[PDB]
């Protein structure tokens, strides 16, 4: 995901998929650490053939001085580590840039192109 | 394929098979001998060109590496200057080179006009009932010129490419005698290319000049007696003659820059396919294990620059032949 | 009248520089969905490139009503139709460009981020700085020497010189054709088991070879065949215009003279003409394509390279006249000779019924002692601009180096690219040293030409031949 | 090969007239200057070899001058 400075962010979504039992799963956002803010929520169960289930979670980070922060889900479960198993983001905010020499020089050539051709 | 190379080389050696050139070049150099310091110091300052473009070459590599890669300002300062001095000596060298060539061409020149006027003025009277000052004039004001037309770039690039071909040869004989063996191929059809070529050049010349000399005789007696011509209302038939004979000399024109335009063309797909030939025998040879492929690309850029200079100095050797017998008269 | 061409000027200034500025990029953001930011950039500059024409306009009909002031401010305000196109439809071709150029590698920034940039006062002032210097340009070229007498022979032959040029231009074509098929020689010969990959190239680049020289050989056809024409036809206007003249023209010119300048000006004139013009026209074609990469690889230094050309043909811009005198002096020279050479061999019974064939060798070796004394000074001078030609060009490469480390090291130029460019730009400056070299010998070609050219233009001092015919006399 | 790294749209040598030129096969790496280049050749092939090759060639120009001033 790309982000803009003060445009609200998109909203990330965390697919944990094909676990068994349904029960004691605890996904968690983090800004990377501290809580990644944003309105967290989750979505139903939705169950496979083989038994297992698969989850969602949504966040809603605030509108977003960082230039490489990462969001982040990390998923803990009985059947996983202590550590558990962690989906991340890269954000940029970069959505405005003075012209480089290069963007000013190609102007340049194209108002002569296109005085030559009138 | 026993069959086919006896044939193809006994066509080549139909076609490859002089003396008049080679004595008239001798003459020419006999005429040039009092040259002999300018063509000293040209030499001298040719070799030196050569060897700082020797040396250039790694200092631009320097400057290349150090910006594509970490960029260090006190490598890049050096190779920068390194790179400008040895330009600047093999610049200074080549300026003079060509300033001493040219003077060398001016002189030799100036002593055949002195020559042939000093030689003309000796003849009986007979001689001069049987030719024509407008045709003695346009010898001695164009075949002269023919005769040292070319020294200034020729003797340069005969010089560098006989200056190279011994070390290339000797490279690429380090690296694989069977591929340099194989690599004289090109040889016969060169010399055989380059020897009919040259016949019909030169006969074209020879040609050439003789129109010029009718033409030039034609300009003679409009001019000389221009209140004969004047009194007759006879102006127009001199251009209308003078026109035809400029459409002769036009036509023979033409005739010397089709064929040579043909030759070029020839021996540039000779080049093509010689080149085809000896990248498939090596690419052969290295799927069979013999050379690996830095020997191999090794081996391609001496063995076509070899052929470059081979080629290079035939045709040249040719052309300066050629311009010099043109002017037999 | 000027007060208010300025005051008009001020005022469409201050509202670009307001209104247009942020007014129009949302206008067309809530007009157009979000789904073409090109379209944007494309309708936002067209409203701009609109206002901007017709404010001029208005400016212009406003002007026009007075006529009591100068005409300069006309003149200067003549300028503001292109300017305002300029800075409308810079952006939007740039933007179009770029997307065309490439599908899945988008240089952004303009396109997208349409009012990011549009109302960036930075971009505004990057947008105007670009556009006053183009449409200066274009203004002073819309608003508008013996080297045009001398081009003027090829005035009939514009139409083979042209094919000439058209073959040269697809010789260029499939000569770089070669790469952009067939990569690099190493990407394919050295792969070993290469059977389907060896014989396509080596035979697709066997073809543009064959190709390419085919083409050549014709152009070099079309071209020799026309520079003969040229030769002969000039050759015969030198000789009429000499028995078009009075009848003591040819007594203040001697036989031998003239003769040399009929029959030996011209033919050297015509030789440096078809050598020289080839060179020039095959080199030029060969720089636009290094020019095109060298744009492909750094803008920015290419312009920086098309700055400082003007600094180099410097200095053979002030020495091309004492080229031109030189050879006069050397022409006039051979001309003498050959009037001695001329009146000599004319009168042989004289000359030995008195025992002098060695006064006229005398006078002949007077004549060429004054040609060698002038081919001294040619040889130096040959050497002497070399110099000049090798230095100016290592001092151009040498600076645009240094400028491309600047430029590495403060991160506007990636390292790739510059390296390219600099290994292109070496040839363009080799281009570069070649027309250098040839200027010298167009400035000598002129200095030859001089007298032929004296005797074309002249006047005869005599009354033009009536049109009276009659009958019985 | 470094050299490759380049396409050469101009002959190698600048004196020779376009028309005159070869078509090479390898562009940019037949050059004058890619191939003579005294530190790698010295590299690959030695000092000695370079040197000596160097020198049979100049020894060619030098007996062109005394056969030359032998008339």
């Amino acid at each position: 995901a790309r982000a803009a400075p003060g445009e609200a962010p998109p909203e990330l979504l965390c697919l944990v998929s094909h676990f068994y039992p349904s029960g004691g799963l605890e996904v968690e956002w983090e800004l990377r650490s501290q809580k990644a803010e944003g309105q967290r929520w989750l979505s139903a169960l939705r169950h496979h053939s083989d038994g297992s289930v698969s989850l969602s979670g949504h966040l809603q980070p605030p509108p977003v001085e960082q230039h490489g922060a990462r969001y982040a889900c990390r998923i803990h479960h009985p059947s996983l580590p202590a550590s558990g198993r962690s989906a991340e983001v890269t954000l940029e905010v970069a959505g405005l840039s003075g012209p480089s020499l290069e963007d000013s020089v190609g102007l340049f050539l194209s108002a002569f192109l296109l005085l030559g051709l009138f | 394929v026993g069959y086919g190379a006896a044939g193809l080389s006994w066509s080549l050696w139909a076609v490859l098979s002089q003396v008049n050139n080679k004595v008239l070049m001798w003459r020419l150099l006999k005429l040039s001998r009092p040259d002999l310091p300018l063509l000293v110091a040209a030499f001298f300052f040719l070799v030196l060109a050569v060897l700082g473009e020797t040396l250039i070459p790694h200092y631009s590599g320097r400057v290349i590496d150090i910006l594509g890669g970490d960029f260090d300002p006190h490598a890049f300062a050096s190779a920068i200057f390194f790179m400008c001095l040895f330009s600047f000596g093999s610049s200074l060298s080549a300026g003079c080179r060509g300033g001493c060539f040219t003077y060398t061409m001016s002189r030799i020149n100036l002593r055949i006009r002195e020559q042939l006027f000093s030689s003309l003025l000796r003849q009986d009277l007979g001689f001069f009932q049987e030719t024509k000052t407008g045709e003695l004039n346009s010898r001695l004001s164009s075949d002269t010129t023919l005769m040292s037309n070319w020294l200034p770039l020729n003797a340069n690039v005969l010089l560098r490419s006989l200056v190279k071909v011994v070390g290339l040869y000797g490279f690429m004989l380090s690296i694989s005698p069977r591929l340099t063996l194989l690599s004289l191929l090109h040889m016969p059809f060169t010399i055989a290319a380059e020897k009919v070529y040259n016949t019909r050049h030169q006969e074209v010349l020879r040609e050439i000049q003789d129109a010029v000399a009718r033409a030039g005789q034609v300009v003679r007696e409009a001019v000389g007696g221009l209140q004969t011509v004047r009194s007759f209302g006879a102006e127009e038939h001199e251009v209308c003659r003078y026109k035809e004979a400029l459409e002769q000399c036009r036509q023979l024109y033409w005739r010397r820059d089709l064929e040579r335009a043909l030759y070029l063309l020839v021996r540039r797909v000779l080049h093509l396919g010689v080149q085809m030939l000896m990248l498939s025998c090596g690419l052969q040879q290295m799927q069979d294990g013999e050379l690996t492929q830095g020997s191999l690309l090794s081996f391609m850029i001496y063995q076509e620059s070899v052929g470059s200079y081979v080629q290079t100095l035939v045709y040249i050797y040719g052309d300066m032949l050629s311009n010099v017998g043109a002017a037999e008269k | 009248g000027a007060s208010l061409a300025w005051l008009g000027t001020v005022l469409l200034l201050l509202a670009d520089w307001v209104l247009l500025r942020t007014a129009l990029p949302r206008i067309f953001s809530l007009l157009v969905p979000t789904a073409l930011p090109l379209l944007r950039v494309w309708a936002v500059g067209l409203s701009r490139w609109a206002v901007l024409w017709l404010g001029a306009c208005g400016v212009l009909r406003a002007t026009v009503g007075s006529k009591s002031e100068n005409a300069g401010a006309q003149g200067w305000l003549a300028a503001l139709k292109p300017l305002a196109a300029a800075l409308g439809l810079a952006l939007p071709g740039l933007a179009l460009f770029r997307e065309l150029i490439s599908w899945g590698a988008p240089g952004s920034a303009d396109s997208t981020r349409l009012l990011h940039w549009g109302s960036h006062p930075t971009a505004f002032v990057v947008s105007y700085a670009a556009a006053l210097p183009a449409a200066a340009l274009w203004h002073k070229l819309g608003s508008l020497n013996p080297v045009r007498r001398l081009l003027g022979c090829l005035g009939s032959e514009t139409r083979r010189l042209s094919l000439f040029l058209v073959l040269v231009v697809l010789s260029s074509l499939g000569e770089m054709a070669i790469p952009f098929f067939t990569g690099r020689l190493t990407d394919w010969i050295l792969q070993d088991g290469s059977a389907d990959t060896f014989t396509r190239n080596l035979t697709l680049m066997s073809i543009l070879t064959i190709a390419s020289a085919v083409l050549e050989f014709v152009g070099d056809g079309i071209y020799n065949n026309t520079m003969g024409h040229v030769h002969s036809h000039l050759q015969g206007e030198v000789f009429g215009a000499v028995l078009r003249q009075e009848t003591e023209f040819f007594q203040q010119n001697q036989t031998g003279n003239i003769m040399s300048r009929v029959t030996e000006d011209t033919s050297t004139l015509s030789d440096s003409l078809s050598e020289n013009l080839s060179l020039f026209l095959w080199y030029l074609v060969r720089g636009l394509c290094l020019l095109g990469i060298m744009l492909w690889g750094s803008v920015s230094l290419t312009m920086v390279t098309l700055i400082t050309l003007p600094l180099l043909f410097l200095l053979p811009k002030k020495v091309g006249k004492w080229y031109q005198l030189l050879e006069v002096q050397v022409r006039e020279s051979l001309a003498k000779s050959s009037q001695v050479a001329i009146e000599a061999l004319s009168a042989m019974p004289t000359v030995r019924s008195f025992a002098n064939e060695e006064g006229e060798a005398q006078k002949f070796r007077e004549k060429l002692q004054e040609i060698k004394t002038l081919n001294q000074k040619e040889a130096v001078a040959y050497a002497v601009n070399s110099w000049t030609t090798s230095i100016s060009c290592m001092l151009l490469k040498v600076g645009i180096l240094y400028i491309g480390g600047q430029l590495v090291t403060s991160g506007a130029v990636s390292s790739g690219n510059l390296v390219t460019f600099v290994l292109y730009q070496m040839q363009f400056t080799q281009a570069v040293e070649v027309l250098l070299s040839i200027y010298p010998r167009v400035q000598k070609a002129v200095g030859s030409s001089e007298k032929i050219f004296e005797y074309l233009d002249r006047t005869p001092r005599c009354p033009p031949s009536g049109l009276l015919t009659p009958l019985h006399l | 090969l470094t050299c490759q790294r380049v396409r050469r749209l101009l002959p190698c040598d600048l004196d020779i007239h376009p028309s005159h030129r070869l078509l090479t096969l390898m562009n940019n790496c037949v050059c004058d200057g890619a191939v003579w280049n005294a530190f790698r050749l010295i590299e690959r092939h030695g000092f000695f070899a370079v040197t000596l090759y160097l020198c049979c060639g100049i020894t060619l120009l030098v007996v062109i001058l005394a056969l030359l001033c032998s008339i």
